[PDB]
């Protein structure tokens, strides 16, 4: 083996001793306070531009969340794609969660990006089994697939969409899987018939049946209430005494 | 016609012979609820078991009391094709696709407007709660005039 | 598409050059066409390769690098006295990411709190070696044997004499990927 | 059918006289696809047994008196429609949807008490 | 008040069609009869798929042709989907990891990274700079990983055959490294909350120093092929051409957005991990084609190898674990022998760590666009909702808007300069 | 199927079961699945129970002994074993035995033991 | 259809009846399940969840069993029917034995007489030895212990022997079967030089292989078939000219038939049968077949006492000679008037391109 | 290989065993002798070759397979270790539960692994005893 002559072993080469290793303890949550004012400022902005949507917002960290009226969308969309202050011209997804303990099953989330400010914003609907939505395939092409998915997943259902066909499931699936009442395994199984030379959709049967080990979740409550952090902007003020 | 098993409903491609016969399944004429287990996707079977709505009671292991904050809807197990023996392996096999399947939810009532949503039979079960009575440390050391009865040993 | 505030320094693109404003002279325009000359410098590039050493190993014969934290198929593992290290916690069951392990425990004649069931599902596993970084006494590991492909996958039920029977075969090279990544674990 | 050859944006019943109008347009197209259904899929029945079975699968929702519900239910059979007209779902997602062809056979919840008890609930 | 008012339909939900709006007609940019101008012409339809590279598995995608050219792409995708996002509900958060290895098959420790960086910013640690740096090399190993796959198997569908041997004996020593910090050559596993697993092993960085010496002379040979070719270019130029506003408007993110002009990644807008520490640049294109993105994908393997070299010579000692028993586990050695150590290990094995309600979505520059993931958490130990948004899947519903008019020899390139693997599609 | 002596016996070092929910073999390895098979291939591991009781007594003077099963972090979680009581405490992860020297007389008396005891 | 089945010994099974994953408790041993009809009676079996072990000669030939079954459910065997340690330990766990074993033809290493005889002595001697239950032999129609057909003849013999040892014996006596995979429609189908000796004049009454496979389910599951005779046959009576006009009817085939005398086609029959080693559908005792029609045996119980209807050929031959259908756009019928003017709206030619 | 490496190795092991290297390795090869399985497969070191070939291995049987490795060597022709077994005191352990001979892959023969329940069925049920009338 030729060795480069030139590029020595750098392993052969000795380390200077690393010896107390000190770390400051950080909260990660503390270097969001000083976008606290502005996101809570640009929601205050955007509900009384919009009062006849916007319902509420909420801050956590660097999050801005916007809650509107589901017939207000083809509008908050709209202002919040063809405005000069919410250049927000990406949609980044769009899915939904299903909370069956609310009337309205569903919970539409957007996710939105503005290349122009570097920001995003999240946009929260509701839905229901019966109730649709309006598709804003109509601002963002890139819409169009994520509805599919939110409806072959959930059911909810995208008035105004081209083509609101399944994406994800097989062709003659019954059911909507990210259902909470959906179990994990379905109702239906497939194989190969060799009597009937195809395959053949049966119920279905697990050889080992799932376990869940949901049982053993902690008897205590393990995160607790958290802490407050709303800007003093944004609180009302305190009668001084006397 | 008064809880009479309807033997003639018709059967879907996940109806098995562990399906119990159901009595009702949503017709989508019903006041005030949205059929939804007509326009769910799920089997019929799902209109024929009961669920039974409750809240969890405390271990008798341990005094947290976390789980026993939010009503949970499960399925009833069935006579037959909850559980037999795998003869290879000795596991243990299901047919019961409800089996691992639990929904949690704040209130009764959110409880019982999603299992009329989608059609299920279910049994509520009220609360076991406590009676408070006031306890003493002093009481552990009270002075009894006649005969002991007791020898409190801490 | 850009970042607000004032654009960037020099953003926009220059004006196109004119055919006749390019910088090329037409004797070497015209001679890299008909001469090809960037497709030869590429043709070239695999003669080089052609007279570089091969990469190829010849397996079975020679074998590839692997390391002491390897995942390969799974063992259980004895003490140095003979008695099983397995106490049946079952903390390995309850990790498993796939739901590949199944235990059934009972007091032994002896007293001993010890499994009568240790199946593990090959065909369920993921190989993540959850499984060993759970246990408190280094029972279950993943040796560093990957050969054993099987004709049934009835063969791919592990129970759990075939488990020990894989650590008693395996042990001396079990203890030594061990004592190599101990410090790390 | 911009996107698709039986494409159809998703639209909401204006009212009754609207949203029984689609139901029997949906019909219609149905039974009338029967023919192309029973080639393409090589279906092992008459075309008669193909449309009398397809009458079922509207008999079941003929007593919805809610127009929310309707339009899912319509939505639902337009997209089986286009999945059905395009050659994508398979004879067996196809000839699985005929409760016959399962080895257990259309008789698969018992018939009375006595029978399901004598087999263990069938 | 729905679903009563929606009973008799009282109300109808305004669809966007309503909202339309004429065009300004004064400032508006650009029938019958015997003639054959109005006789039609019948197309007929096409079942492209599966090709021979692993990472087009699979892919239905039908086309409807006039001729040669496409008229419209309608790809049938779900052949992959396995349910991973329900199955998630069902796992601890731990337990889940290994979902996120599986979801972009080429590039799993950028996977697993969005992952933790979700988890850990609900949890609302901050995670050691050891792991910081651990995190933000293996990015990078990873990212030269993904782009040795989507580079070569491109131009081995294009035709090129030899760049796509030689860059996977790179890709066989780089894996190496993958089963040396962890046991698997594919699924590591090893980036999780918190930090990273173990410890990387003690001759490691010396072996990808030797490594970086002459991984730049692979990507100069596997230049020397395709760059200047006139075949390589005369087949990516002016194919799969998308604007810069179209691109935002399609969800467009990495190169297919860097491509077409729009100066934007999310590892210098967001900065994650060791990112902000470490200096590189950015490729963006011109002219928003196929030969722009493979010209902006060749720049960021030396990109990421002058991140590689830098993180080699600032990693810094320390945990490469949160000092955190309530989340990440303790080491064996205390477990055997501290009473706390074995209780927390014993309940982060079997219950797992609440993470605190609340929901976030967290964005990294994963190699083959922005990939995401929205997590809701109900301050128990399970997620209550995983959601994954994969850079693919949006690039292949803007592939009917960009293949339109285009040859089917044309397509195939087009698959392939969308860094495209379908269980990241399929989720 | 029975002919074979390792189709029969529970482990090659011990004939019967030691726990009331195991399988005998014999029963095991009845059936169609075992016919043309060959049993002497079959994985037999030696029982852990009949090797454990092979094991010599540590005598100690001490109240409480400490037990790491034997290979510092390569063992067990370390815990404590009282010897106090007139018999041979047993480590509940490994089953090494454990004896007070003051019970050796004792010990040295009893007709038959857990333990070699030697 | 009942969860309790006691054997014909005593022993008690407690069944599960659902499909692969369920606890049909039935085990069971089927000798001949790698040909034709085999593979029905298996599959019906392992997928209601009963263990079917599938002696077998050949081992490619039986890799496509397996998949009808869970794991630990179809057990393969490797036997000969002159070895008789691998019968006697295929039989000895199981509760119902099935034979199907049967040629038509004689080979260089069984006759007739070696197949037919000296496997079902072979075979039903282990069936006594070990106390099985059920023991079903699969005879073939016209069998008949005083027979000019070796296969008639020694078919009939092997009853006899079958009862003589084990008296609980079904036997079922099957008319030509039909379906995939089947020599009946597929030669028809397939061959185009086709030789006989009787005009294609044979009268039979052919029967689907799938309510066979489906009969032979029954006689398990009913203790009353046990010990007598069945005659499984079709509704309707059938000649092969009538039988391959049906074909004929859907395929549009053209074939050869030759049609040569008996005396000159026999001796010849043997000879080629004697020096081609696969199956060439015409051999000795083949021919003579030929001159034989079935003769329904009416001592012998039915599908109608086993709760079955049979169905006829004619249902069935669009379904299994589909395959068979060379149909392009050359063989589509002369254009109508109506759409050659639906063609004047396109241009069938791309002249841009 | 190239003629200069297979020429200095011919002048080595000599042209016997040229061939019978050509009939299972495919390459002309020479090294030092590390040791012998059980199974008695041999192998060879040798520091000069490219990187990955230092290690190889002479198998025993004709019918060669690479479970027909011994365990401790395993780990040395994988690279995992750099001692091999006949240094190792890992494999100086007295187990006399310990294999006494190396078994391999035994699948696709009459020997295979057969899984089975190792535990007790669940339920027992009543053995009828009828009482005397
Ligand atoms: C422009 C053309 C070359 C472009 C490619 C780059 C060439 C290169 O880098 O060469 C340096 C390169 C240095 O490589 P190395 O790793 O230092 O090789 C040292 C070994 O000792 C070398 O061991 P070795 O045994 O290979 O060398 C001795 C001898 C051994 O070969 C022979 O004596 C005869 C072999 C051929 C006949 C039998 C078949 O080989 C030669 O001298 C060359 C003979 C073959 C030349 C023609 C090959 C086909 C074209 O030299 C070669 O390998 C070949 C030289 C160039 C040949 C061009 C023709
Ligand atoms: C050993 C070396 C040869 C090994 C085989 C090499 C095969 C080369 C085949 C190349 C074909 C390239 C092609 O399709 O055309 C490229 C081009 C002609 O097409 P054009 O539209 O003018 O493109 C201009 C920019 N290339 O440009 C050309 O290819 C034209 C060059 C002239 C060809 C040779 C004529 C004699 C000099
Ligand atoms: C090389 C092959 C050597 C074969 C030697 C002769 C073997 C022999 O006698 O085979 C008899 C065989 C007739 O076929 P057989 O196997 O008896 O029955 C199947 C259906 N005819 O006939 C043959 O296969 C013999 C002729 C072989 C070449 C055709
Ligand atoms: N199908 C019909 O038209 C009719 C058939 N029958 C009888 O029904 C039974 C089953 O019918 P079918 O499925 O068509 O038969 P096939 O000829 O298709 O299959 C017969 C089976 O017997 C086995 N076999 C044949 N000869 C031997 C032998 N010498 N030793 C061991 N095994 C042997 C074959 O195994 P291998 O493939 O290895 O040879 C095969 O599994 C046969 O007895 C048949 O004669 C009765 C009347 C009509
Ligand atoms: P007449 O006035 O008596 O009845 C007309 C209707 C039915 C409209 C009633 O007056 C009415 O108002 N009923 C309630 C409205 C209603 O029917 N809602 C549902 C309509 S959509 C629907 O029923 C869809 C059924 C399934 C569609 C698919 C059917 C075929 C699928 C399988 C085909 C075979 C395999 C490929
Ligand atoms: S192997 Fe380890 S983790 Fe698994 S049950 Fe045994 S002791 Fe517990
Ligand atoms: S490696 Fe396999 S057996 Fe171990 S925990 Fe992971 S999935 Fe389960
Ligand atoms: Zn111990």
């Amino acid at each position: 083996v030729a060795l480069p002559k030139d590029a020595p072993n750098p392993r052969a080469i000795p380390r200077e001793p690393v010896g107390e290793i000190k770390q400051a303890l950080v909260n990660p949550a503390d270097k969001y306070q000083s976008k606290a004012d502005n996101l809570h400022k640009y929601g205050a902005w955007l509900m009384s531009c919009l009062p006849k949507y916007i319902q509420q917002f909420s801050v956590w960290k660097d999050e801005l969340t916007i809650y509107i009226c589901p017939t207000g969308v083809i509008p908050v969309f709209s202002f919040l794609k063809y405005n000069t202050n919410a250049e927000f011209t990406q949609v980044s997804d769009i899915t939904a969660v299903d909370f069956p303990t609310r009337e309205m099953r569903f919970e539409i989330v957007y996710n939105l990006l503005s290349v122009r400010h570097n920001a995003r914003i999240r946009v929260k609907t509701y839905a229901d089994e019966v109730t649709p939505v309006p598709s804003i395939t109509s601002l963002y092409m890139g819409a169009n697939w994520y509805e599919r998915e939110v409806y072959d997943m959930f059911g909810v259902l995208f008035v105004g969409h081209p083509d609101l066909r399944r994406i994800m499931t097989d062709y003659g699936f019954e059911g909507h899987p990210l259902r909470k009442d959906f179990p994990l395994t379905g109702y239906t199984e497939i194989r190969y018939d060799e009597e009937k030379k195809r395959i053949v959709v049966e119920p279905l049967e697990l050889t080992q049946a799932f376990r869940n080990f949901e049982g053993g979740s902690s008897a205590w409550d393990q995160v607790g209430p958290g802490i407050d952090r709303t800007p003093d902007t944004f609180k009302l003020p305190t009668p001084k005494p006397e | 016609p008064r809880n009479a098993p309807d033997y003639n409903v018709p059967i879907d491609i996940a109806t098995s012979t562990f399906t119990p016969v159901p009595k009702n399944v949503q017709d989508g004429s019903e006041e005030n609820v949205v059929p939804a287990g007509l326009i769910s996707g799920a089997p019929m079977e799902l209109q024929a078991r009961t669920v039974r709505i409750y809240k969890p009671a405390k271990p008798a292991t341990q005094s947290g009391e976390k789980n026993t904050q939010l009503w949970r809807m499960d399925w009833d197990v069935l006579g037959k094709g909850h559980r037999w023996e795998n003869p290879l392996m000795g596991w243990q096999s299901s047919a019961d696709f409800m089996q691992g399947t639990h929904l949690t939810f704040k209130t009764k009532e959110d409880a019982i407007a999603f299992a009329e949503k989608q059609g299920y039979e279910y049994f509520v079960q009220e609360p076991n709660e406590r009676h408070f009575r006031p306890k003493a440390y002093a009481n552990n050391f009270l002075y009894s005039p006649g005969k002991l009865k007791h020898i409190r040993t801490k | 598409a850009t970042p607000a505030g004032p654009p960037p320094k020099n953003f926009r693109l220059p004006p196109p050059k004119n055919w006749d404003e390019e910088s090329e002279s037409t004797i070497d325009k015209v001679g890299k066409y008909f001469l090809m000359t960037e497709m030869l410098r590429g043709m070239y590039v695999l003669l080089e390769q052609f007279f570089r050493p091969p990469y190829t190993i010849y397996y079975p014969f020679e074998k590839g690098p692997i390391s002491p934290r390897f995942r390969g198929e799974h063992a259980l593992r004895r003490y140095p006295s003979g008695e099983e290290r397995c106490i049946a916690c079952k903390l390995c069951e309850a990790v498993c990411p796939a739901q590949a392990i199944t235990i059934e425990a009972e007091e032994r004649a002896d007293g001993s709190r010890r499994t009568t069931r240790y199946d593990i599902d090959m065909t369920k596993c993921i190989y993540c070696g959850f499984c060993q970084e759970s246990c408190p006494v280094d029972a279950i590991v993943e040796s560093p044997n990957a050969e054993y492909a099987t004709e049934t996958r009835e063969e791919l039920l592990y129970n759990k004499e075939k488990l020990l029977a894989n650590g008693d075969k395996w042990e001396p090279e079990l203890a030594a990927a061990i004592r190599a990544d101990a410090p790390y674990r | 059918v911009q996107p698709t050859k039986f494409a159809v944006t998703v639209r909401q019943s204006r009212n009754w006289a609207d949203a029984k109008q689609r139901v029997i347009a949906a019909y219609r197209a149905w039974i009338r696809a029967a023919p192309e259904i029973q080639t393409m899929y090589s279906i092992p029945f008459p075309v008669s047994h193909i449309r009398t079975r397809i009458r079922q699968e509207f008999e079941r929702h003929r007593y919805v008196n809610k127009l929310n519900v309707v339009d899912v239910l319509l939505q639902q059979s337009n997209a089986d429609f286009q999945e059905t007209m395009n050659f994508w779902r398979q004879q067996s997602h196809v000839m699985a949807f005929f409760k016959e062809e399962h080895f257990r056979g259309e008789k698969r919840l018992p018939s009375n008490f006595i029978t399901g008890f004598l087999e263990g609930r069938n | 008040a729905e679903p009563q008012d929606g009973f008799q339909g009282t109300r109808l939900i305004p669809t966007g069609a309503d909202f339309q709006s004429p065009p300004d007609p004064f400032i508006d940019e650009g029938v019958d009869e015997d003639s054959v101008e109005g006789r039609k012409v019948r197309h007929y339809t096409v079942n492209f798929g599966p090709q021979h590279p692993a990472a087009h598995g699979v892919l239905r995608l039908i086309l409807e042709l006039n001729g040669e050219e496409i008229v419209r792409a309608d790809p049938h995708v779900g052949l992959l989907h396995r349910g991973t996002e329900k199955l998630c509900e069902y796992k601890t958060y731990m337990q889940a990891l290994p979902y996120f290895d599986r979801l972009d098959y080429v590039s799993m420790m950028t996977n697993e990274q969005v992952f933790s960086l979700a988890v850990e910013k609900l949890l609302n640690i901050e995670i050691p700079p050891r792991a910081k740096f651990i995190r933000t090399m293996f990015g990078e190993i990873t990212r030269i990983l993904n782009h040795l796959m989507s580079v070569l198997s491109h131009a081995m569908d294009v035709g090129a055959l030899t760049p796509f041997l030689w860059g996977f004996e790179e890709r066989e020593k780089l894996m190496e490294f993958y089963e040396r910090v962890s046991g698997a050559r594919l699924h590591a596993a090893y980036v999780r909350p918190g930090g990273v697993h173990q410890d990387i092993p003690v001759g490691l960085l010396d072996d990808i120093y030797q490594w970086a010496t002459q991984f730049g002379d692979r990507i100069d040979e596997t230049e020397e092929m395709l760059t200047d070719n006139r075949i390589w270019i005369n087949r990516l130029k002016g194919v799969g051409v998308v604007s810069a506003a179209d691109a935002l408007n399609l969800s467009f993110t990495g190169v297919m957005l860097r491509g077409s002009g729009v100066p934007w990644d999310v590892r210098k807008s967001s900065p994650y991990d060791a990112y902000d520490q470490v200096e590189f640049d950015v490729p963006v294109g011109i002219n928003g084609d196929c030969y722009d993105r493979y010209l902006c994908r060749m720049e960021e393997f030396r990109q990421s190898l002058r991140i590689i070299h830098q993180c080699l010579n600032k990693m810094p000692a320390g945990p490469v674990r949160y000092e955190d028993y309530k989340i990440t586990p303790p080491p064996r050695a205390a477990m055997k022998e501290n009473m706390e150590a074995l209780i927390h290990h014993f309940l982060l094995f079997t219950k797992g760590y609440a993470v605190p309600p609340g929901d976030t979505y967290t964005a990294i520059e994963a190699p083959k666009g922005e990939m995401g993931v929205y997590v809701v958490s109900d301050g128990s130990e399970r997620p209550y909702r995983v959601h994954i948004r994969a850079p693919g899947f949006a690039h292949l519903s803007g592939f009917d808007h960009i293949t339109r008019g285009h040859l089917l020899a044309d397509a195939v390139a087009v698959i392939g300069t969308m860094d495209l693997v379908f269980g990241e599609v399929d989720r | 199927t029975g002919r074979p002596a390792s189709a029969v016996m529970q482990a090659p070092n011990r004939a019967e079961v030691w726990s009331r929910s195991q399988r005998p073999r014999s029963e095991a390895m009845a059936g169609p699945r075992f016919e043309q098979t060959d049993f002497d291939a079959q994985p037999r591991p030696w029982a852990a129970i009949e090797l454990i009781h092979k094991q010599p007594v540590r005598w100690t003077h001490d109240r409480i002994v400490a037990c790491d099963g034997g290979g510092g972090p390569h063992g067990h979680p370390k815990i404590y074993i009282n010897t106090d009581k007139p018999e041979i405490a047993t480590c509940n992860y490994c089953g090494l035995p454990f004896a007070n020297e003051h019970h050796r007389k004792y010990l040295e008396s009893l007709p038959q033991t857990s333990y070699p005891l030697n | 259809i009942s969860d309790i089945h006691i054997t014909r010994t005593g022993k008690p099974l407690i069944r599960i009846q659902g499909g692969r994953s369920s606890l049909g408790e039935h085990t069971a041993t089927v000798f001949g399940a790698t040909g034709q009809l085999g593979r029905y009676i298996v599959n019906r079996l392992a997928r209601q969840g009963c263990t079917v072990i599938v002696p077998y000669r050949e081992e490619m030939a039986k890799r496509h069993l397996k998949v009808s079954g869970d794991l630990g459910r179809v057990i393969f065997m490797e036997f000969d029917l002159r070895n008789t340690q691998s019968i006697e330990e295929s039989v000895r766990h199981s509760d119902v034995v099935y034979n199907l074993i049967g040629r038509d033809y004689p080979t260089k290493n069984f006759s007739l007489a070696d197949v037919h005889i000296e496997g079902t002595e072979r075979i039903v001697e282990a069936v006594a030895k070990y106390d099985v239950d059920r023991f079903i032999q699969v005879s073939t129609y016209n069998a008949n212990p005083d027979s000019t057909c070796e296969f008639f003849r020694t078919k009939g013999i092997a009853e006899k022997v079958a009862r003589h040892v084990f008296p609980e014996t079904t036997i079922v006596r099957p008319a030509p079967m039909f379906g995939f995979e089947d020599r009946l429609l597929l030669k028809l189908a397939s061959v185009t030089n086709l030789f006989t000796s009787n005009h294609m004049r044979e009268k039979f009454w052919p029967v689907h292989v799938n309510e066979v496979g489906e009969a032979l389910e029954r006689m398990l599951y009913d203790d009353s078939t046990a010990g007598q005779t069945f005659e499984l046959y079709g509704p309707r009576q059938y000649s092969m000219a009538q039988i391959a006009e049906l074909v004929d009817r859907e395929i549009y085939k053209k074939r050869r038939h030759i049609n040569l005398p008996k005396p000159i086609l026999q001796p010849l029959a043997e000879l080629i049968n004697r020096v081609l080693w696969w199956d060439t559908g015409l051999s000795r005792d083949q021919v003579e077949r030929e001159f034989h029609d079935q003769v329904i045996d009416p001592t012998a119980k039915t599908f109608k006492d086993l709760g079955m209807e049979p169905t006829d050929i004619s249902k069935w031959t669009y379904h299994y000679l589909l395959p068979y259908r060379p149909s392009t756009y050359y063989d589509l019928p002369p254009s109508t008037e109506k759409e050659m003017r639906e063609e004047r709206k396109y241009l069938h030619v791309l002249d841009d391109q | 290989s190239y003629p200069t490496r297979t020429l200095a190795n011919l002048r080595k092991i000599g042209l016997k065993e040229y061939f019978r290297q050509l009939l299972y390795i495919g390459d002309t090869k020479y090294g030092e002798l590390v040791g012998v399985d059980k199974f008695g497969n041999k192998f060879y070191e040798n520091k000069e070759e490219l990187p990955l070939r230092t290690r190889w291995v002479d198998y025993a049987k004709h019918d060669y397979d690479a479970a027909h490795i011994e365990p401790m060597w395993h780990a040395w022709i994988s690279y995992q270790v750099d001692t091999p077994p006949t240094r190792e005191p890992l494999t100086q352990i007295e187990r006399p539960w310990a294999p006494k001979e190396h078994v391999p892959n035994r699948s696709f023969t009459r020997g295979a692994y057969k899984p089975y329940n190792t535990t007790q069925p669940k339920i027992q049920s009543w053995e009828p005893k009828a009482a005397p009338r």
